[PDB]
């Protein structure tokens, strides 16, 4: 049930951790990918596979599982993007294991059906960060290890206390989201309860003044960029917020939407402006996936199911696709040994396919329809110009900026004189690139199939705004 | 599921080509390619005939997947599948030599699925699709040749203008959905009649819905990303300017007609940036020394005669002028294309001259080209312009200053597609040319573009004379028509026009072939050839600026985090502020220990 595949990577994890080989990831990421699959095949609802055993009784503590329309096809999503950055990783560095054990950990972070649970995943899922950052890779390691694990720690605590005014506030008698659910917050206690809430949630979103820890984790990973795929993963702020953050307190949210709908516009359109300015891809694609996070961010702010839905749908998308960009040029990098922009011009004549690979991923990035972007954006849009026109319009002089920064860097990456000659593909990478493609191009043009879970969660979420 | 085929036959062409694409000899992807179009053409033909056609498919809740196939759509599909296939022969035998001809032909096909599903489409996220996917295709082929950065930068600037146009459209479409909730054109159809609610916003999303049409068709003030477009090979120009991915501009408005013919003012701004840009590529192309940039310019004055036409309500006449455009312009465009194969791609005009003896079946194809532009009185051009200037008046809000206007136009395209032809064709030789100037399988097809060409024409004629496409335009959509008529004075308008067209080419005749340019022609061709110091203002106060702001913002996020830093370091400073006070001296420690604990006592209270 739930639980397994929430484990199998942490497992598997940990026997190539501490065991041999390097090649246990690839096949365990595989089953991985399955059992995921085979989750998101046949799920009639929520209670799908659910899992309830008592941790603390006295304290109110259960381990609570169960696959929402939400949790379904986040676990096929995180599955596949695992399984390819396990292929493709080319970091050999024999800490794939972490990269498991990151993986299983956002699994049992997704799948969390009592609050306690979640917020222990959501604090654990520090460790690896900064193992992998430390260890593995950069210069400044440990000063954006710091600044990074400081930002997600100093926004963790307090909601810690927000938790625990939202249980005790309410008479909830357990940790339980059906039994918390059950029970409303009052006036000026949601209030403080959501404050806590929205704190650490918009730090981790990345919203616009919360986003300082953002680039330079991305930037001293290892070059390969499958610690920064898992970091792009880690941006989980949204669901909270809608699973948790808002139905917990709407009183307070009431007051802080249009706060954070300005917050999450003003995020989007900053992230893809300065991408242009980026000289390097870790920045770049840092900036993008700033720019996403607030889209998201805004879609689920403004009530409107639409909006909600395509926050989501755009969130897990833009995690795949980011993931495959940083694995790409982490890929190019070992190829290479650079990520500068400027430099490396030739690429796409010696490169058959990895230009196309490279030209699909950012067409997904841009949102462009048919690819897995679109879908999200414009589900976001309609539900942020229901709930304020300014913002959303504003929000989106960002798919310019997207086409602006996305065509200069594959130009001038791939498409201009020819320089010495690269590498065309390696054998990995070509399953890498396939399956790339193939996901993107489904998750794209059939949006119909994927997402039926989230309508209804959209929905209701958005209708809990009123009466 | 038929009727998708249409579409799909040049993705599976695409995928072939691009995945596997050189496991084939050179001429198979183009054979592929052309054998799907026109395999498309006829099964496009078929469901036509079979009286129409429709298709939904699941999507996302609220917004399905719905492709309309009736007598609009079929036109532009008609169109695009035959004049494809003309320009896959054309390709077939102008590529040559070249790698990527799999990729080429890949591109081609893509290209021309992706108008399909622009043309075919009962919901406008359909629309966008195909807009997009067009715009792609479009920033691929025009970096053709990647190995030259300079045509890079071309199709980013496309692209760029491209995606602000479909901000546009993306906003207009939020605006009709939060207002109804359909953003079904046939729903859409149904519910905008009657009552009108918050006619504002619908004003608003009809302005946002042309500013998408103007990105895409380049007018004014977007028009600056056309004339690069001459960046790739001559046949991606034939297919962008003449019959794909600017009349989307007009078929968007068409198919809107519902929504725009309710929209008064908006309808007489579009018909006032029709004129415009009517006006600007007229007085701007002759100016140009070389044939792409001078073709791309009328292109720009021909898309602003249409954009006219469907500003004052005449849906069908905007139509035609798109008929009989597609049909001379990609003649023009292959012609041009086939001179520079006879020159190795000199691709100049004042390093021209003297064509004619030396060109046999290319000469014929320019001048029957330049004559169908410039609007010989027994020519499609002239049928089409001259309809677009009686609908001027006919049809609502009055047409008066624009009669004059489009009729000026019309001399000016009369004058510069003259220059085009004499200083191409006349008057000089150099350069060198001697084995293989024209080729059979180039020229061939060109054959065929020039005589529909000619005989486009009489498909829409005066009232006694039949008018076979207005019958055909009006019932599928643009029913609601209010439009007076004449007759008597409508022939001697017909007839002044005329004369008027005539004037103009023996006038460029005699200035083009003078060769002495005075005084003022001099100054006027140069600013011509500088596009009106446009590029020279847009790089001013917009796009360098912009580049200055995310720079900006980047120093800025470098701050931000430097403030990070900044609390960070105020925390160990009151850190050791805090650690300074235990020094070591017991009588400190005491004295702190005691007044803490009185502290605590007092507190207690």
């Amino acid at each position: 049930m739930v639980v397994l595949a929430v484990l199998l990577p942490v497992v598997f994890g940990a026997l190539l951790l501490l065991g041999l080989p390097r090649a246990l990831g690839v096949l365990g990421a595989g089953l991985s990918f399955l059992l995921n699959l085979y989750l998101f095949l046949t799920h009639p609802g929520g209670v799908a596979h659910a899992f309830q055993a008592p941790l603390l009784p006295g304290a109110g503590v259960y381990w609570a599982f169960g696959l929402d329309g939400l949790s379904a096809l986040f676990f096929l999503t995180i599955a596949l993007t695992v399984f390819l950055g396990a292929l493709v990783a080319r970091v050999e560095g024999r800490f794939l294991g972490l990269a498991l054990l990151m993986e299983g950990l956002l699994l049992g972070l997704f799948a969390a059906r009592d609050l306690l649970v979640f917020y222990v995943f959501f604090e654990a899922a520090l460790i690896p960060a900064l193992l992998m950052l430390y260890l593995y890779g950069g210069e400044g390691r440990t000063r954006a290890l710091y600044t990074f694990v400081l930002f997600t720690l100093v926004g963790s605590l307090p909601m810690l206390a927000a938790v625990l005014g939202a249980r005790l506030l309410s008479g909830s008698p357990t940790f339980l989201l059906e039994d918390l659910l059950a029970h409303p917050l009052q006036e000026e206690a949601a209030f403080w309860v959501f404050l806590g809430f929205a704190l650490a949630f918009a730090i981790k979103t990345p919203l616009f003044p919360l986003h300082a820890w953002l680039p330079p984790f991305h930037q001293e990973n290892h070059p390969s960029g499958l610690a920064d795929a898992l970091g792009t993963l880690y941006k989980v702020g949204v669901f909270a917020f809608f699973r948790f953050a808002i139905p917990l307190a709407p009183e307070g949210f009431a007051q802080a939407q249009g706060l954070l709908l300005f917050l999450a516009a003003l995020s989007a359109l900053y992230g893809a402006w300065v991408a242009f300015a980026a000289k390097d891809f870790k920045t770049l694609l840092a900036y993008a996936g700033l720019s996403h996070m607030g889209v998201a961010a805004l879609g689920v702010f403004s009530g409107t199911p639409e909006g909600a839905m395509g926050g989501l749908y755009l969130l897990a998308a833009s995690g795949v696709y980011t993931g495959g960009l940083f694995l790409l040029a982490g890929r190019l990098y070992e190829r290479t040994g650079t990520l500068e922009i400027g430099r490396y011009r030739g690429l796409a004549q010696s490169a058959p396919g990895l230009a196309a690979l490279a030209l699909i991923l950012f067409l997904a990035m841009v949102g462009l329809p048919g690819l897995s972007g679109f879908p999200g954006e414009f589900l976001t849009l309609l539900g942020a110009y229901k709930a304020s026109p300014w913002l959303a319009a504003l929000a989106f002089l960002s798919v310019i900026a997207s086409a602006a920064y996305a065509l200069t860097a594959f130009q001038k990456t791939f498409w201009e004189e020819g320089g010495s000659g690269v590498k065309d593909l390696a054998g990995a990478e070509w399953g890498f690139a396939l399956l790339s493609v193939l996901a993107l191009l489904l998750m794209g043009v059939f949006p119909g199939y994927f997402a039926r879970g989230l309508h209804p969660l959209a929905e209701a979420f958005a209708k809990l705004l009123g009466g | 599921m038929a009727l998708l085929g249409t579409i799909l036959l040049p993705l599976l062409g695409f995928a072939l080509l691009g995945l596997f694409g050189k496991r084939m000899r050179e001429p198979l992807p183009g054979v592929l390619a052309s054998g799907l179009v026109l395999a498309s053409f006829l099964l496009g033909a078929g469901l036509l005939l079979s009286g129409g056609a429709r298709f939904q498919a699941e999507w996302l809740p609220g917004i399905p997947f719905s492709l309309l196939l009736d007598n609009l759509s079929g036109f532009m599909l008609l169109i695009v599948t035959g004049v494809g296939f003309l320009i896959h022969v054309y390709a077939i035998g102008y590529m040559g030599g070249d790698p990527g001809y799999s990729r080429f032909f890949a591109y081609f096909n893509l290209f021309i699925a992706m108008m399909l599903t622009l043309v075919l489409a009962d919901s406008y996220p359909v629309m966008f699709i195909g807009w997009e996917g067009v715009g792609l295709a479009s920033f691929l082929l025009i970096g053709f040749w990647y190995k030259n950065p300079q045509y890079a930068d071309s199709a980013r600037k496309a692209f760029i203008v491209n995606r602000i146009g479909d901000l546009g459209f993306m906003l207009g479409m939020a605006i009709l959905w939060a207002l109804y909730g359909t953003l079904s054109i046939s729903e859409l159809k149904e519910a905008m009649e009657g009552p009108l609610k918050n006619p504002d916003l619908l004003a608003l999303a009809g302005l946002l819905l042309f500013l998408g049409a103007v990105g895409k068709s380049a007018q004014i003030p977007l028009m600056v990303w056309l004339p690069d477009a001459m960046a790739g090979p001559t046949p991606v120009s034939a297919l962008i300017h003449a019959a794909t991915m600017v009349t989307a501009g007009v078929y968007l408005i068409a198919r809107s007609s519902f929504l725009y013919s309710v929209l008064p003012d908006v309808s007489y701004a579009i018909a006032v940036v029709g004129l415009l840009t009517a006006a600007y590529g007229a007085l701007s192309a002759f100016g140009q020394t070389d044939i792409k940039k001078i073709v791309a310019y009328s292109t720009i004055s021909q898309l602003g005669y249409m954009f006219l036409a469907a500003g004052v309500g005449a849906y069908w006449v905007a139509l035609f002028h798109v008929f009989t455009h597609a049909f001379f312009k990609a003649l023009l465009f292959l012609a041009s294309g086939s001179v520079i194969h006879a020159l190795g791609g000199e691709q100049d005009v004042r390093k021209m001259g003297g064509l004619w003896k030396h060109l046999p079946q290319t000469r014929w194809h320019a001048l029957i080209g330049a004559l169908a532009l410039g609007g010989l009185p027994l020519l499609s051009g002239f049928w089409s312009k001259d309809a677009i200037l009686a609908a001027t008046l006919t049809y609502p809000f009055g047409g008066v200053g624009f009669y004059v206007g489009a009729l000026l136009v019309a001399v000016l395209t009369a004058m510069y597609a003259m220059r085009w032809f004499v200083l191409v064709f006349l008057g000089e030789e150099r350069g060198h040319h001697h084995p293989h100037e024209a080729p059979p399988v180039m020229l061939w097809p060109n054959h065929l573009l020039a005589l529909g060409s000619v005989l486009a024409g009489y498909l829409a004629l005066p009232h006694p004379l039949p008018n076979v496409l207005e019958p055909f335009l009006k019932p599928a959509l643009a029913e609601v028509e209010a439009h007076h008529l004449s007759l008597g004075a409508e022939w001697g308008l017909i007839a002044l026009s005329a004369a008027v067209a005539l004037l103009g080419l023996w006038a460029g005749f005699v200035f083009f072939q003078r060769k002495v340019f005075p005084a003022w022609y001099l100054a006027f061709e140069a600013a011509s050839r500088e596009a009106f110091y446009v590029d020279r203002a847009y790089n001013a106060l917009i796009v360098n600026p912009l580049k200055a702001l995310a720079e900006a913002l980047f120093y800025g996020d470098r701050g931000l985090l430097s403030g990070y830093f900044g609390l960070g370091g105020a925390a160990r400073s009151l850190g050791q502020g805090l650690a300074r006070l235990q020094t070591g001296y017991l009588r400190v420690y005491a004295l702190l220990f005691v007044l803490g604990a009185l502290l605590l006592l007092g507190v207690m209270r």
